[PDB]
RNA sequence: UUUUUUUUUUUUUUUUUUUU
RNA sequence: CGAAGAACCUUACCUGGUCUUGACAUCCACGGAAGUUUUCAGAGAUGAGAAUGUGCCUUCGGGAACCGUGAGACAGGUGCUGCAUGGCUGUCGUCAGCUCGUGUUGUGAAAUGUUGGGUUAAGUCCCGCAACGAGCGCAACCCUUAUCCUUUGUUGCCAGCGGUCCGGCCGGGAACUCAAAGGAGACUGCCAGUGAUAAACUGGAGGAAGGUGGGGAUGACGUCAAGUCAUCAUGGCCCUUACGACCAGGGCUACACACGUGCUACAAUGGCGCAUACAAAGAGAAGCGACCUCGCGAGAGCAAGCGGACCUCAUAAAGUGCGUCGUAGUCCGGAUUGGAGUCUGCAACUCGACUCCAUGAAGUCGGAAUCGCUAGUAAUCGUGGAUCAGAAUGCCACGGUG
C-alpha cells in the first residue's frame, strides 16, 4: 500500500465555485442520478433564504460549525479489549463527515419535500437543535470525553 | 515427470514435416482416411530396412511419397518391379496416381529415428537383450550426436514382470526450440505383451 | 456502386491484384476504388501434428486473411470489360453477387 | 437408440414436398383458417410418420446421437478438437 | 482561418470547428442552451475561450453522432483543445495546468482474479 | 579485441562489461589455463585459505614468506619474515622476477 | 526472568511387486 | 445435479413387446434391375391386400447404381482405478523456482550459495564467501487500445458551395470522425525539493497513459497423492442370458418439514397521467423479417428486403414540463382464482408456457448474526446468447446515471 493515491478529486458547484456545496449533494445522492439531485439541492438553498431574505448560503457555515466534529472511532482492540483512543480527523475531513450526519438525518426526517428535509435540518443545525448536530455531540460525549481514559 | 516434445512445435525451424498437403473445405476427409492407409502399406513393405521419414506430399492430391529408407536397393528390388506395386497399392485407395520418390537413410548411427530400430530388432532373439541395448546407443553416438536419453517400458522379464528402465549416455536439454535435438519412439513384442521404447537425442546446440 | 469484394490469403497477393483493376478498369469513366478494407482476420491458427500424446506440438501460426472493395458507378463496358477479361487470375477471388 | 431409426427417416426423408410441401400449392390454401373451407384438411394429415417437418437427424462424425449442435454441425461431446484444426473460428481463451 | 477536432467519451462521438469572429456556439442548427438546458456541466465548453476574448475574434460550430450529454462534456474538451492547439502554441501550458488537455486512459491497477489492487509486489521492512 | 562486442540492444553488451568487471580483477593473470600449473608462491596462509590445501592435495611446491603465527610443516620453502605490506615482499621479489626469466636457458 | 482469548473434534483405509 | 428441457424426447426406471451376431459392418455362394403410390390392421416394432414401374456401360462376358436369401469367420458398453502413463484445467505464484553436468567440507536424510559487514519497500545491489555456471522458467515477443503518419476512401460521408419540390435528397470536394492496412511514438525526457550529487519519491514542464500507463494474455519445475476415471489418448483388469439393441406407453414435480440460494412486495430520495431530450453491447438463410392489411390483444397475414455501418428487435431507464392524489391497506401488492383466449403437439392434464377482463394472500419497515462490495467496484439502469422439433429465475460478458 506504499503509494500516496488515497482520495477522489471532485469538481466545484455550478454557481458559487465551491467543492463544499458539491460534496453535500454527492453525499445525499444514495441511488445515483446526479444532475436532478443537484437542481433539488439548488432548491434547498432558495427555500433556506425564504426565512431571511439574503445570502443565507453564508449562514451555511453558521450551521456546519455545529455539525463538524474533531474525532472519529475506528478498529483499536490493542490493549487486550476495546481501547479507544479516537484520534482527531485531519483538517480536510471536518465538514465531509458533517455532510454524512446531515444525510442520515434527512432520510426519514418527515418534512413535506426532500428540499425541505435538508433546508430545515440545516436551519436547526444553526440552532444546535439538529439531529445531524445531535449525532456529532454524541461522539463528543463519547470519544472526545474518552481522552481521559486512553 | 514430463515427456515434452522438442519437434512438432517447430515445423519451419530445422525440424521438417512428417507430411504436408493442401486439401480444401469439402476435400480433406478422404485425404485423412488415405494418410494412415498409404503409411500402413509402405511402413510394412519397407520394414526390411525401416523408414526414418515416411514423407506424404500431394502435389496435385496425387501423392508424392518420399521414402528415406536405409536400403532403397531392396525396394527397387531386382530393378523396378517393386516400384510398380509401390506406386499402385497407395494409389488404389487414394483414387489418384503416386509419385514414388526414393532416398537413403544417410548413416543410421546419427539419425532422427533409426536408433530405436536397432533396439526394437534386439527382442526378436528373446535372449538377454541387456547385452546389446545400451551397447547399440554407445555405437550410434560414436559416429555422431553430443547427448542422448533413453526410456523403455513393457513385459521385458518373465511370467508376470512389467517395469520401466531409463538411461543417459550424454546430457539432454529437454526442449530448446533453437537446437538440432529430436524426440522418437518405436515398438517391439516378446510373447507376453508389449515392449515400447522412447528417445531424446541432443545432437547439437543450434 | 457495384461492390466487387476482392479477397486473398495474403496482403502480398491482393496488392499484386487490385493495383491493375484501379488502373485497367478506370481508363474512360467510373472513378474505380480498390484499397478500402474489410475486417482483416490476422488470426492465430493451431493444428495437432504431435507424433505421440505429449505436451504441446500444436504449432501456432499467424495469418493475414485480407479483403478489399472494388467499386464502379455504372456497367460501362467500354471502361469495365478489361477486369472481366482478367478471368485468368485463378489465384485471387472477387464475389460480385449484389 | 444408438443407430435405431435411420432407415425409417431415409425411407421418406426426400419426398416431404410430395407428402405435402408442393402437393398443397392449390387444395390446401382454401383449407386455411384464413380462407375457411372446413371439409378439406381432414384428408391431408393422414401421412403421420412423413408429415413435414419431423427429422431424427444424423450426427455422422460421431456414430450415435449424443445431441446435435444445429449452429456447428457436431455432437455435444466433440467440441475440443475445433480449436485444433479450424472448425469453430471464434474459439480462443474462454471469456470466463 | 479554421481549426478543428473530434472526441470519444461516455459514449460519444462529437466534432467541433473554430471559425472567424462573432463569438457564438452552434450545434447543427441550434444554441448550447437548447441541448444542455438543465444539464449542470454546460459552462465547461465556453470557459477556456472566454479567457482569450472570443466575442469579436473566434466563432464555434458543432455536430454530433450519438449525443451522450454526461460524457460529451469531455469529448468536446479534448476536441476544442485540438483546435486551439494550432490557433496559438502558447496555451499548451494553460490547457495542461487547467486539466483541459487530459483524456480518459487509466485504471488504478484494479482486480483480475479476486484482490482489489493488483500490480504492487510483496512488501516488508526486512523479511 | 575488435568492435563486434557492441552487438544487439546496448544493455546486452553492458551486461558483459559487468562480467568482465567481476572476473578480470580476480582472474586477469590466468586468462588461458590450457594445462595444470607445476609450482606456487604464497604470502598469506590464513587470508589465502583454500590454495595451500589444493596445492598439498595434488603435490605442488609452495614458496612461503612466514611469521610467528605460521604453520611451516605445510610448505616446501619457508622464508621466515614480516607477514604483510610493500617493503617485505619488495625485498624478496627482485631475485624471484630475475630467476624466472634468465633461468629459461 | 507475569505469561489461562473456552476445552474437547471415533476408528480404519491412504501407501502403483523385487534381486542391484 | 451430469439433464443448457427425467410427459415422442440422447431412457435411468415402471411395464409390456422382442432379440440374443442383433441395430450398424466385411470374406463367397446362389441370385436380382432401383423404386413410386395406396387400401385395411396393429400401441410401436411389425402383420394382410391392390395397382404402376424396369435406368448406365454392355466383349451380352463382367457388373455397376443397388435389393435379397444360405454360409463360415462374427458385432457391443462412461465399468471404474488416478496408484502403467501422458495430454488437459486448477489455487498457489507474477515467489523471480528448485537442483545438478563437476567438485567436496557433512557417512547420509543438512540445500552447500541464507555465512560476515552494510544497504533498498525490494534475492534492491556494494562486497564478501571454497564456487562455479549449464540452461530448459529469464531479458520478451503477445492482443486491444489510445494518440497519431501516410496511403485512403466504403453502404460510409459531408469540412466549403451547388440546387432544394426541405429527404445528405444528389449535385460536389477532401478538414476529420467513421473504417484500417502497413504500422509508429514517452524518455527521468529537464525543472523544483529531497539523500549518500547513491537510493528512488512528490509536484510538474511536456502529454493520449506515467513510473507493469491501463485493460486482455502467457500460468515453467513445484501444483492436493485435488481432478477431466460422463468424448480423454491408452497399459493392468471389466458384463456377456449380459453393463449387448430395437419400440408405443407412464410417473418423476407430492406434503405437515425446511434452509438457504434465487425472487420481490411494505408509497413521496416514491410514482400515477399526458407531453418532451441523447447510446448500444450483440444475433441472423434448419434464418431474421419492416411498411402495410386485421385488432381487447397474445395472435393472424401480405410483403419491401438483408449477408454483415443498407433489412428489422430499443421508441435503454432515470431525467424534463404541465397535470394528479393528501400519508390513504390503495390508486400501487399478480400471492392468487372467477370466467375469457391461443403458438406448438400423438403428445402440457391430475404438467405447462402465456394473452383479456374480473380479482385482492402477506400487507406497515421484523432480531438473532452467511459474507455481498475499496473505485470505476455489490446498490443504481438496462440488452443478448446457444443447448434444441424448445419455457431456466441459472450464469456468462461489456456498458453507464452512480
Amino acid at each position: 500500500r506504499r503509494r500516496v493515491i488515497g482520495q477522489r478529486k471532485i469538481l466545484p458547484d455550478p454557481k458559487f465555485g465551491s467543492e463544499l456545496l458539491a460534496k453535500f449533494v454527492n453525499i445525499l445522492m444514495v441511488d445515483g442520478k446526479k444532475s436532478t439531485a443537484e437542481s433539488i439541492v439548488y432548491s434547498a438553498l432558495e427555500t433556506l433564504a425564504q426565512r431571511s431574505g439574503k445570502s443565507e448560503l453564508e449562514a451555511f457555515e453558521v450551521a456546519l460549525e455545529n455539525v463538524r466534529p474533531t474525532v472519529e472511532v475506528k478498529s483499536r482492540r490493542v490493549g487486550g479489549s476495546t481501547y479507544q483512543v479516537p484520534v482527531e480527523v485531519r483538517p480536510v475531513r471536518r465538514n465531509a463527515l458533517a455532510m454524512r450526519w446531515i444525510v442520515e438525518a434527512a432520510r426519514k426526517r418527515g418534512d413535506k419535500s426532500m428540499a425541505l428535509r435538508l433546508a430545515n435540518e440545516l436551519s436547526d443545525a444553526a440552532e444546535n437543535k439538529g439531529t445531524a448536530v445531535k449525532k456529532r455531540e454524541d461522539v463528543h460525549r463519547m470519544a472526545e470525553a474518552n481522552k481521559a481514559f486512553a | 515427470g514430463q515427456k515434452v516434445h522438442p519437434n512438432g512445435i517447430r515445423l519451419g525451424i530445422v525440424k521438417p514435416w512428417n507430411s504436408t498437403w493442401f486439401a480444401n473445405t469439402k476435400e480433406f476427409a478422404d485425404n485423412l482416411d488415405s494418410d494412415f492407409k498409404v503409411r500402413q502399406y509402405l511402413t510394412k513393405e519397407l520394414a526390411k530396412a525401416s523408414v526414418s521419414r515416411i514423407v506424404i506430399e500431394r502435389p496435385a492430391k496425387s501423392i508424392r511419397v518420399t521414402i528415406h529408407t536405409a536400403r532403397p536397393g531392396i525396394v527397387i528390388g531386382k530393378k523396378g518391379e517393386d516400384v510398380e506395386k509401390l506406386r499402385k497399392v497407395v494409389a488404389d485407395i487414394a483414387g489418384v496416381p503416386a509419385q514414388i520418390n526414393i532416398a537413403e537413410v544417410r548413416k543410421p548411427e546419427l539419425d532422427a529415428k533409426l536408433v530405436a530400430d536397432s533396439i526394437t530388432s534386439q527382442l526378436e532373439r528373446r535372449v538377454m537383450f541387456r547385452r546389446a541395448m545400451k551397447r547399440a546407443v554407445q555405437n550410434a553416438m560414436r559416429l555422431g550426436a553430443k547427448g542422448i536419453k533413453v526410456e523403455v517400458s513393457g513385459r521385458l522379464g518373465g511370467a508376470e514382470i512389467a517395469r520401466t528402465e531409463w538411461y543417459r549416455e550424454g546430457r539432454v536439454p529437454l526442449h530448446t526450440l533453437r537446437a538440432d535435438i529430436d524426440y522418437n519412439t518405436s515398438e517391439a513384442h516378446t510373447t507376453y505383451g508389449v515392449i515400447g521404447v522412447k528417445v531424446w537425442i541432443f545432437k547439437g546446440e543450434i | 456502386r457495384i461492390r466487387i469484394r476482392l479477397k486473398a490469403f495474403d496482403h502480398r497477393l491482393i496488392d499484386q491484384a487490385t493495383a491493375e483493376i484501379v488502373e485497367t478498369a478506370k481508363r474512360t469513366g467510373a472513378q474505380v476504388r480498390g484499397p478500402i478494407p474489410l475486417p482483416t482476420r490476422k488470426e492465430r491458427f493451431t493444428v495437432l501434428i504431435s507424433p505421440h500424446v505429449n505436451k504441446d506440438a500444436r504449432d501456432q501460426y499467424e495469418i493475414r486473411t485480407h479483403l478489399r472493395l472494388v467499386d464502379i458507378v455504372e456497367p460501362t463496358e467500354k471502361t469495365v470489360d478489361a477486369l472481366m477479361r482478367l478471368d485468368l487470375a485463378a489465384g485471387v477471388d472477387v464475389q460480385i453477387s449484389l | 437408440a444408438k443407430q435405431s431409426m435411420k432407415a425409417r427417416e431415409v425411407k421418406r426423408v426426400a419426398l416431404a414436398d410430395k407428402y405435402f410441401a408442393k402437393r398443397a400449392e392449390l387444395k390446401a390454401i382454401i383449407s386455411d383458417v384464413n380462407d375457411r373451407w372446413n371439409a378439406v384438411l381432414k384428408l391431408q394429415t393422414l401421412p403421420r410418420d412423413s408429415s413435414p417437418s419431423r427429422q431424427r437427424n444424423r450426427c455422422r462424425q460421431t456414430g450415435r446421437p449424443h445431441g446435435f449442435l444445429r449452429k456447428f454441425g457436431l455432437s455435444r461431446i466433440k467440441v475440443r478438437e475445433a480449436a485444433m484444426r479450424g472448425e469453430i473460428p471464434g474459439l480462443k481463451k474462454a471469456s470466463w | 482561418n479554421q481549426y478543428y477536432g473530434t472526441g470519444r467519451r461516455k459514449s460519444s462521438a462529437a466534432r467541433v470547428f473554430i471559425k472567424p469572429g462573432n463569438g457564438k456556439i452552434v450545434i447543427n442548427q441550434r444554441s448550447l442552451e437548447q441541448y444542455f438546458g438543465r444539464e449542470t456541466a454546460r459552462m465547461v465548453v465556453r470557459q477556456p475561450l472566454e479567457l482569450v476574448d472570443m466575442v469579436e475574434k473566434l466563432d464555434l460550430y458543432i455536430t454530433v453522432k450519438g449525443g451522450g450529454i454526461s460524457g460529451q462534456a469531455g469529448a468536446i474538451r479534448h476536441g476544442i483543445t485540438r483546435a486551439l492547439m494550432e490557433y496559438d502554441e502558447s496555451l499548451r501550458s494553460e490547457l495542461r495546468k487547467a486539466g483541459f488537455v487530459t483524456r480518459d486512459a487509466r485504471q488504478v491497477e484494479r482486480k483480475k482474479v479476486g484482490l482489489r489492487k493488483a500490480r504492487r509486489r510483496p512488501q516488508f521492512s526486512k523479511r | 579485441q575488435d568492435g563486434t562486442f557492441d552487438k544487439l540492444t546496448k544493455k546486452e553488451a553492458l551486461m558483459r562489461t559487468r562480467e568482465l568487471e567481476k572476473l578480470e580483477n580476480s582472474l586477469g593473470g590466468i586468462k588461458d589455463m590450457g594445462g595444470l600449473p607445476d609450482a606456487l608462491f604464497v604470502i598469506d596462509a590464513d587470508h589465502e585459505h583454500i590454495a595451500i590445501k589444493e596445492a598439498n592435495n595434488l603435490g605442488i611446491p609452495v614458496f612461503a614468506i612466514v611469521d610467528t603465527n605460521s604453520d611451516p610443516d605445510g610448505v616446501d620453502f619457508v622464508i621466515p619474515g614480516n607477514d604483510d605490506a610493500i617493503r617485505a615482499v619488495t625485498l624478496y621479489l627482485g631475485a624471484v622476477a630475475a630467476t624466472v626469466r634468465e633461468g629459461r636457458s
